[PDB]
RNA sequence: GAGGA
């Protein structure tokens, strides 16, 4: 057989419920009190920091205009925001962590007495885990024994 | 080829070209040969060097 | 895409088969040498061995897995805490290198941002799943020649780099000028 | 000739179906891997030489 | 070959946002020895995170590329053996119809 | 890949490590 | 063989003996958790193992595509349609034997002729 | 409309092509002895069929006739002697 | 083969056997290290009939315990025996060694050092399974007779 | 005043489809049934809710107003769940 | 660049 050309004529010639209404804090009382999140890690599951200890307390541990690397702020800001805070006693503690992964959604609805829940935005998020548990931590010491 | 199951070690999912030259190759087989076909032509393109440095 | 930086992080094993104490050592940029692994995790946050573990060997049955592994674990015994593990790398600043590094320089194609150690910690954690499934011989060595692995660079991404060189070079000479404006 | 032909062809099917018994053997996991080589490795002899008698 | 193209990369972020809209754990939350099932869903290669049921997500995958709405330069395999499911938007690639 | 580049990659190269200690670059145009 | 991990500290719970009543003492040394052990033994090599080949049976392989398909009759089930495949150990000296997943009681069994195997 | 669709060579790694769309799928169901030997369907659970094979080829390649005929050796010399030719190269 | 014993099959069967390089861990399935303080009673009931034998007509609580192929242990032509000559002969001096007889079913060896144990037997095993040419000699694989 | 105020507020969490969640980060109405609900706007679409984990474990809230600070922790977290979407014609709005 | 052989 061969290539036929003669298809163009072919074609051619073929053609319980609880209700609740969500309301929004007001701007201020969130202004100062900004709300993150708390994860320990210990799976001593219950971690109540009421009945962790106490007293319990809660801390962070040439020319004119000359060149500058840029950044947004909150980078920046989030960048000199490096110093993790603890619980202790004046024994146990717990150091957070950044968690960084989900602020985008999450909003936290404000499980009162009351059955009114707000929407709180969730502003960051912490990962706490614990230390000094065993306080034996040799920096110094313990690279000589890596040696031998 | 993808167009095989897996794990078939019949001689034609292998390689075993089976028409003649006269027939005609079938589109695997005709794969198949090509590939040993290059080898064919890589191998004889470093022998060549080989052989022609040794002989030096 | 931006300035596109290459670092190429690599897993080692180290020791043939039988030869007693095979260890892991991981291989970081900028970094003296390689580091068995559990610093790394730890220096990830990962402070726990059975944890690090679930990092790596997902299922608990793996025993094969696990007892491969159980070297690298004696090995970072030493060190227990993650700053310590961050002294590990190479002041009072030290430490800050071995962060920075890690937020910028281990992965770069997860983020350059602040807080993904879990992911980061997860991934290596795969990859060395992988390259012990690998000395298990439970896969075989990676096909280097397997063409979805090849990517080809046409005019576009050919010119991307050539030209996005040339404007980095041109900005740099720009503010050189601006500064020699100091007059 | 014709008559060669179809010999040739049902050459090549005896071929083929030798192939298929020690296939069906092996995966019945009653081959005897020949000492000094793979129970794998003895098999995928045995198909190649099949396969090059046939041809021959 | 005559039919072969060449993918010119895509924008990988609403895939990974509608995947977090249909389901994929993510990784943050990931606690292997409880979700033995997991298929590790990655996108060029950034383990994103995990998911169950992940035929149901392949064939909803598929259909959305089958109607222009994910990019149809994307590749997506889904490895069943390994629990795993790729997926590039990645230039460079190479590929033809079928 | 061209027309991609011409048309997306240009531009996204500028907005990138641009601004100057201030320099800034905008909208990139191609005669 | 097992691992075990300080169910407090949660580490590699290594052994040790009693020295009295010489019994096993995993003992965590990260910490002073200490326990007996289940069984006398410790450690375990097997150089040679028929674990690994049949890997990754998940109960979606059924909807692989390339698998090939045979009819042999499933024994426990009954089904004539199954999905076989050699040996995922990957390795040199691995034997051809398949093993044939039914697809209805999604019950492995093999190819073998020489006796029974569960992989 | 999803009749056709863009293949890679790593989603090639989970599907099942078929070479010629008929043939391959009818069903299952005296043959010309010229005519090559064909396989078989043999198998059912297809996800693709081919366009047409001759799509493997290159360009250069594509000239060949019956290129399914030779040695590949053969088709490899033509395809770069193919480009020596003397013909027209442009109409201007 | 020397001309007499120029075409006994047999007789290269022997010398196959005498000069292919035999290793312990080839004969072996797989290694176990156990807790038995018992001088005389193994913890397991199978390893403990042959404690009711082989054990008698200053030790240490840690046994190591062989299993070997039957098959293997007879394709090479092998006897516990033999085996369990080969290892004490490599020590002697500190291993009680005990093997399951070539009659046994299973091919079942067992060892006791006479500390900081459990950590120094490992590297003993592996010596044990890598260091021991127990016939044959080095570099010498496969040894395949021809005609 | 180094210390906690209450430490006990058992609060829930949510995750919100993107597209609604931007809208909430600057009220409502909820059917808050058994354990099935769906989510009425304050308005256009209708949305559903999933009970991810009812034990709600290791984990609470906190909030603020060798470097310290003051600090209110509110309590925990009572339990969590997360948002799904008129379905259809949010899925309609959700392929973009 | 090219490239024949
Ligand atoms: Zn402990
Ligand atoms: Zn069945």
């Amino acid at each position: 057989f061969i290539k036929r050309d003669r298809m163009r004529r072919n074609f051619l010639r073929m053609r319980e419920y609880n209700e609740f209404p969500l309301r929004a804090i007001p701007k201020e009382d969130l202004e100062n009190m900004r709300t993150h999140l708390l994860k320990f890690q210990s799976k001593k599951k219950i971690n109540p920091v009421t009945d962790f200890h106490l007293p319990v307390r809660l801390h962070r541990k040439r020319k004119t205009r000359q060149l500058k690397v840029l950044d947004e702020n909150a980078k920046k800001l989030r960048f000199e925001e490096f110093y993790p805070w603890v619980m202790e006693d004046f024994y146990n503690t717990w150091v957070g962590s950044y968690e960084a992964g989900n602020s985008d959604s999450y909003v936290l609805l404000s499980v009162e007495d009351d059955g009114s829940f707000t929407m709180i935005p969730a502003d960051k998020v912490y990962k706490f885990t614990a230390r000094n548990k065993y306080a034996t931590l040799t920096i110094d010491e313990a690279e000589k024994r890596m040696d031998k | 080829l993808p167009h095989f199951s897996k794990d078939d070690y019949s001689p034609e999912s292998k390689g075993f070209v089976e028409n003649s030259y006269l027939r005609g190759l079938t589109p695997q087989e005709f794969f198949f040969h090509a590939m040993g076909g290059r080898e064919g032509l890589i191998d004889t393109a470093v022998k060549t060097a080989e052989t022609g440095y040794i002989q030096r | 895409k931006g300035s596109r930086f290459i670092s190429t992080l690599q897993v080692k094993l180290y020791g043939r088969e039988g030869s007693s104490a095979r260890t892991i050592k991981a291989t970081l940029p900028y970094i003296k040498q390689d580091i068995p692994i559990v610093i790394i995790f730890r220096a990830l946050g990962i402070i726990p061995d059975g944890e690090i573990l679930e990092h790596i060997c997902y299922d608990v049955n793996d025993w094969q897995m696990l007892e491969m592994l159980k070297p690298c674990v004696e090995d970072g015994f030493v060190i227990q805490d993650r700053e310590t593990a961050l002294d590990f790398i190479g002041k009072e600043k030290r430490i800050q290198y071995a962060k920075d590094i890690l937020q910028k320089e281990f992965l770069p194609h997860i983020t350059q941002l602040e807080g993904f150690e879990s992911r980061k910690a997860f991934f290596l954690g795969y990859m060395i799943n992988r390259l012990l499934l690998c000395a298990l011989d439970r896969k075989d060595q990676d096909d280097r020649d397997h063409f979805g692995k090849k990517r080809l660079d046409l005019a576009g991404p050919l010119l991307a780099q050539l030209f996005k060189t040339l404007f980095k070079k041109l900005t740099k000479d720009i503010f050189r000028y601006m500064q020699r404006t100091v007059e | 000739d014709g008559p060669t032909m179809r010999e040739i062809t049902e050459t090549i099917a005896e071929a083929k179906k030798k192939v298929l018994d020690v296939t069906k053997e092996a995966q019945a996991n009653l081959l005897t891997a020949k000492h000094g080589m793979t129970l794998r490795e003895s098999f995928e002899d045995n198909v190649v030489r099949f396969l090059n008698e046939a041809r021959d | 070959s005559l039919m072969s193209c060449i993918s010119v990369g895509t924008d990988p972020m609403p895939i990974i946002t509608f995947l977090s809209e249909w389901g994929m754990e993510p990784l943050e939350d990931y606690v292997p020895h409880q979700s033995p099932d997991a298929t590790r869903v990655f996108v060029n290669g950034v383990w994103h995170g995990v998911h169950r049921n992940p035929a149901r997500l392949m064939e909803t995958l598929r259909t959305l590329r089958r109607k222009g709405d994910i990019n149809p330069e994307v590749s997506m395999i889904r490895d069943i053996r390994e629990k795993e499911l790729k997926i590039f938007t990645d230039a460079g690639r190479v590929y033809r119809p079928l | 890949s061209f027309n991609q580049f011409v048309d997306y990659t240009l531009q996204d190269i500028i907005c990138e490590d641009s601004t100057l200690i201030e320099i800034s670059f905008g909208k990139i145009y191609v005669t | 063989t097992t691992f075990r991990f300080c169910r407090d500290c949660n580490n590699m719970l290594y052994p040790r003996e009693d020295k009295e009543n010489n019994r096993l003492l995993f003992e965590c040394r990260t910490c002073s958790y200490v326990e007996e052990a289940g069984s006398p033994l410790v450690y375990r090599h097997e150089l040679i193992t028929n674990i690994g080949e049949t890997a990754g049976v998940v109960q979606d392989i059924g909807s692989d595509p390339t698998l090939p398909r045979s009819d042999r009759e499933c024994p426990k089930c009954h089904s004539r349609e199954n999905v076989f495949f050699q040996s995922q150990q990957r390795r040199k000296d691995t034997s051809m034997v398949l093993f044939f997943v039914c697809l209805s009681c999604s019950h492995i069994f093999t190819s073998d002729q020489k006796n029974k195997r569960t992989q | 409309e999803g009749l056709v669709e863009y293949i890679d060579a790593e989603e090639e790694e989970s599907i099942l092509i078929a070479m010629q769309p008929e043939d391959l799928e009818p069903a299952e169901a005296d043959v010309d002895p010229a005519k090559r030997i064909r396989v078989s369907h043999h198998a059912t659970t297809f996800t693709h069929c081919e366009i047409h094979p001759s799509m493997i080829l290159g360009v250069a390649a594509s000239i060949i006739p019956f290129p399914d005929h030779n040695q590949s050796p053969r088709n490899t010399y033509q395809s770069a002697m193919g480009k020596q030719a003397m013909g027209v190269f442009l109409t201007n | 083969l020397e001309p007499g014993h120029a075409a006994d099959q047999e007789q290269a069967k022997l010398i196959r056997s005498a000069i292919e390089h035999t290793t312990l861990k080839s004969v072996t399935i797989a290694s176990e290290i156990y807790y038995d303080p018992d001088p005389r009673s193994t913890v397991i009931p199978e390893d403990e009939e042959i404690i009711q034998l082989h054990f008698s007509l200053q030790q240490s609580p840690w046994l190591l315990r062989l299993e070997l192929d039957r098959a293997a242990m007879n394709d090479k032509d092998l006897t516990m025996g033999q085996v369990g000559e080969r290892i004490k002969q490599t020590f002697k001096n500190d291993l009680f060694v005990i093997w399951s007889e070539d009659n046994d079913e299973k091919l079942i060896i067992r060892c006791r050092v006479v500390a900081e144990e459990d950590h120094m037997l490992k590297k003993i095993e592996n010596t044990m399974l890598e260091n021991i040419t127990l016939r044959g000699v080095e570099n010498i694989e496969r040894v395949v007779m021809m005609k | 005043d180094l210390d906690l105020e209450r430490s006990n507020r058992q609060v829930w969490l949510v995750r919100l489809p993107m597209f609604l969640a931007e809208k909430w980060r600057d009220l409502g109405k909820i059917r808050i049934n058994k354990s099935k609900i769906t989510l009425l706007l304050n308005e256009p679409h209708e949305y559903d809710l999933e009970l991810t984990k009812k034990v709600v474990e290791n984990e609470y809230v906190f909030t603020e107003q060798t470097i310290p600070k003051k600090t209110a922790i509110v309590g925990t977290v009572c339990h969590e769940c997360q948002v799904m979407p008129y379905h259809k014609i949010v899925e309609q709005r959700r392929n973009i």
